[PDB]
């Protein structure tokens, strides 16, 4: 069960992201991923995939951030969903 | 970029009534507004953030509301100290922007000028300079006459006026009026008045002094 | 503590440059962004940029010409605003504020006045305003003090250094000659003066001088 492994790494990747996703963000008119707080939720959404159209980037680099938030998340569930089949 | 439209610019109200400033954006913006007050020659102060949030050290006679384009900044019950500019600020897209402000006008009861003059000081003379200086101080409306007269005559030359906005401590106005001359000007002459004509009295209020 | 410190002001030849700076103080954080805002006389608050101390990126204002360059040093927790080829265009009060990266500015520095001018730097003369023997006091008393021949802008007046501040009012500035001139008004009960002291401090930021002056009844 060394799924925790990916919990960990996830919950940084969230907040790494959050934190260069508003630095990669801003500078762009017309962004709104440009505060800590709400890209934080944005990553959530987009870690877990459910992506609402709430809020996302529009720069290269944010985009570049998302993609990673994404994969790590997709990548992050799927351990600890195997993991959660074979304690069970 | 998001245009904040802050309309009226200026908003006059009477002691203790409750007031409300607009501001427009040219899009949706959520609730991502917050209102700063900036007193004359102050700097900016958070007020409330975030269209409704309450900031510590605020009194509670401040409050916002709206979402959206329209929001909404009231003061229950205004008082002297509100005298200022507000501005609304938003954070919604880059780059954050600000409206133009507006400025809080209080309409009190009307109230004569204080009038007082002052002979130039030996150290000025000293320095072979003479200013005569004459306060007209808290009156209320604005409006305000000053007249200088040198040995019973009006003097006009060398007069340069101040006006200060409304007082933030009681609603009031002042304004200074200095009469500059030369030592040797200003030697040759006896009296010298100041007369202040004031909606409050049909008769100027005058103060004088003679140089000896 | 005052959160943000900015020198009182600056003053620049047509054409030169200057570098204001901004020493912050209290809790920072990876997340802080300073902005700086622009406030011409009588006008609105203009933003100009920001920067995130952290990383040293820095963002602009697209919609004016850009006459900042924004640095920061760590180490001393400073930010720096660096405004080139200045025009009269570019006189104004210039603000640094302090933003935790979620949307407003939680706090302002005090702000620098910037004043492009060919014009050299005087010290401000500080002369004593006091009523004639002729007049008549009321219950109250008005003293003051007159303030003339100084540039650039601004200069500050407080009463017995700060310590009164009731019945006081500093007129606004008026410009001949290219030297400025205010006085400022001070009103205390009639008995305690000349019995209590009232002195003005008068501080003029662009020449580095602070001067007092005390109130005495005329011989
Ligand atoms: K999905
Ligand atoms: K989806
Ligand atoms: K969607
Ligand atoms: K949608």
């Amino acid at each position: 069960r060394a799924a925790g492994a990916a919990t960990v790494l996830l919950v940084i990747v969230l907040l790494a992201g959050s934190y260069l996703a508003v630095l990669a963000e801003r500078g762009a008119p017309g962004a709104q991923l440009i505060t800590y707080p709400r890209a934080l939720w944005w990553s959530v959404e987009t870690a877990t995939t459910v992506g609402y159209g709430d809020l996302y980037p529009v720069t290269l680099w944010g985009r570049c951030v998302a993609v990673v938030v994404m994969v790590a998340g997709i990548t992050s569930f799927g351990l600890v969903t195997a993991a959660l089949a074979t304690w069970f | 970029d998001i245009l904040l439209t802050q309309s009226p610019a200026i908003l006059s109200v009477s002691p203790g009534e409750r007031v409300s400033f607009s501001c427009r954006a040219s899009q949706s913006i959520g609730t991502d507004i917050h209102w700063y007050q900036q007193r004359t020659n102050g700097s900016p102060r958070l007020l409330i953030k975030y269209a409704s949030e309450s900031i510590s050290g605020i009194p509670s006679r401040f409050s916002g509301s709206g979402s959206g384009t329209d929001f909404t900044l009231s003061i229950n019950s205004v008082e002297s100290e509100d005298i200022a500019n507000y501005y609304c600020q938003q954070s919604n897209r880059w780059p954050f922007t600000f409206g133009s402000g507006t400025k809080l006008e209080i309409k009190r009861a009307d109230a004569a000028p204080t009038v007082s003059i002052f002979p130039p000081s030996s150290e000025q003379l000293t320095s072979g300079g003479a200013s005569v200086v004459c306060f007209l101080n808290n009156f209320y409306p604005k409006d305000i006459n000053v007249k200088w007269k040198i040995d019973g005559s009006e003097r006009q030359n060398g007069v340069l006026n101040s006006w200060t906005d409304q007082d933030s401590k009681d609603s009031t106005y002042s304004m200074s009026s200095t009469l500059t001359l030369t030592k040797d000007e200003y030697e040759r002459h006896n009296s010298y008045t100041c007369e202040a004509t004031h909606k409050t009295s049909t008769s100027p209020i005058v103060k004088s002094f003679n140089r000896n | 503590q005052v959160q943000l410190q900015q020198p009182g002001a600056e003053l620049v030849k047509p054409g030169a440059s200057v570098k204001l700076s901004c020493k912050a103080s209290g809790y920072t954080f990876t997340s802080d962004w300073i902005h700086w805002v622009k406030q011409r006389p009588g006008h609105g608050l203009e933003w100009i940029g920001e920067i995130i101390p952290s990383y040293g990126r820095a963002n602009y204002n697209e919609k004016i010409q850009k006459k900042a360059t924004l640095t920061a040093d760590k180490s001393s927790s400073t930010a720096f605003m660096q405004l080139s080829s200045l025009t009269s265009e570019d006189s104004a009060v210039y603000y640094c504020a302090r933003e935790r990266g979620d949307g407003y500015f939680a706090v302002w520095g005090a702000g620098t006045t910037v004043t492009v001018s060919s014009a050299k730097t005087t010290p401000p003369s500080v002369y004593p305003l006091a009523p004639g023997s002729a007049a008549q006091t009321n219950s109250m008393v008005t003293l003051g003090c007159l303030v003339k021949g100084y540039f650039p802008e601004p200069v500050t007046v407080t009463w017995n250094s700060g310590s009164l501040s009731s019945g006081v009012h500093t007129f606004p500035a008026v410009l001949q000659s290219d030297l400025y001139t205010l006085s400022s008004s001070v009103t205390v009960p009639s008995s305690s003066w000349p019995s209590e002291t009232v002195t003005c401090n008068v501080a003029h930021p662009a020449s580095s001088t602070k001067v007092d002056k005390k109130i005495v009844p005329r011989d």
